[PDB]
């Protein structure tokens, strides 16, 4: 019944911003964190940031502190990650994992993901 | 162990919130770990317990609370979660501690808040 | 920090498997949450262990976690086809998370 899907295969220009969202559904938003990783190709996974949806905390990585910004909206229970000064290295696939910090840190619930591709207008 | 503070909802205000400096409030319930909201999604398995509370102490006092004996307490200061580290200052909060940590990971946070 | 991981493994149906986690730091203690994902073919993630051998609601209980040596590890006993996955990991500094390269096991 838990379920995490992020928004449709997007193209934006270098230098703007976007941003991505991850309904969260099944359960109680407020009662898990949310993390945000980046997959590109012969790159593995990247942790870009977590964040607690009771009271809006947040954690980044040192890499990532200026690029992501991480947001809630409690009502419709959608996770946020606004990607700024793009470039051709913020061109990948972004999920939104779910952790249980309860007493222990595990992964469960990840989403299907979202292709992001940072082309030029020509 | 010894210096374990049993409480209870009535005596709050007499225990913990009326004292001399720092007063802490480990909210266990012996499913350590589990949420509150939907008491539907939880855990008894885990072994992360850390009663590292008796080891502490002996290096300030902490209490210590149950919250499926005591439904009261919780509720008011919006403890979602437990278990939930409450740091009582002057019969108020100052910081809270979420998701457990080990020995090294819980004096991180008292040293940056004490002295 | 840099989280190392094997490139590729091989096993076969109902073999045990063993995979590892080394950190450049130092040794992988209790205080690094040794997670573990699982990467199936078409983007399929999903988390097994967490904080060092606690499993997810649902996972089957052949994905063990322990530390064996310096390094956490994924134990697999009795390999089904289905596991056929890149296995990642992640250790917690300061905070932040760090994943490794992933490992390819194939079941023959």
């Amino acid at each position: 019944e838990v379920q995490l899907q992020q928004s449709g295969a997007e193209l934006v220009k270098p230098g703007a911003s976007v941003k991505l969202s991850c309904k969260a559904s099944g359960y109680t938003f407020t009662s898990y964190w949310m993390h945000w990783v980046k997959q590109r190709p012969g790159r593995g996974l990247e942790w870009i940031g977590r964040i607690d949806p009771n009271g809006g905390g947040t954690k980044y990585n040192e890499k990532f502190k200026s690029k992501a910004t991480l947001t809630v909206d409690k009502p419709s229970s959608t996770a946020y990650m606004q990607l700024s000064s793009l470039t051709s290295e913020d061109s990948a696939v972004y999920y939104c994992a779910r952790m249980w910090y309860y007493g222990t840190y595990y992964f469960d619930y990840w989403g299907q993901g979202t292709t992001l591709t940072v082309s030029s207008a020509a | 162990s010894d210096k374990i503070i049993h409480l209870t909802d009535d005596s709050f205000d007499t225990d913990v919130l009326k004292a001399d400096g720092a007063i802490l409030v480990d909210f266990w319930a012996e499913w350590c770990g589990p949420i509150e909201e939907s008491d539907d999604r939880r855990y008894d398995l885990v072994g992360p317990c850390k009663m590292i509370a008796p080891i502490l102490d002996e290096i300030l006092t902490v209490a210590k609370l149950n919250i499926d004996q005591n439904p009261g307490t919780a509720p008011k200061y919006g403890i979602r979660g437990i278990p939930t580290l409450l740091l009582f200052k002057n019969g108020e909060v100052a910081a809270t501690k979420v998701g457990a940590l080990s020995k090294g990971q819980l004096k991180e946070f008292l040293d940056a808040n004490l002295a | 920090a840099v989280v190392t991981q094997e490139s590729a493994l091989t096993t076969s149906p109902g073999e045990t498997v063993t995979l590892t986690c080394r950190s450049s730091t130092g040794a992988v203690t209790t205080s690094n949450y040794a997670n573990w994902v699982q990467e199936k073919p078409d983007h399929l993630f999903t988390g097994l262990i967490g904080g060092t051998n606690n499993r997810a609601p649902g996972v089957p209980a052949r994905f063990s976690g322990s530390l064996i040596g310096n390094k956490a590890a994924l134990t697999i006993t009795g390999a089904q086809t289905e596991d056929e996955a890149i296995y990642f990991c992640a250790l917690w500094y300061s905070n932040h998370l760090v994943f490794g390269g992933g490992t390819k096991l194939t079941v023959l």
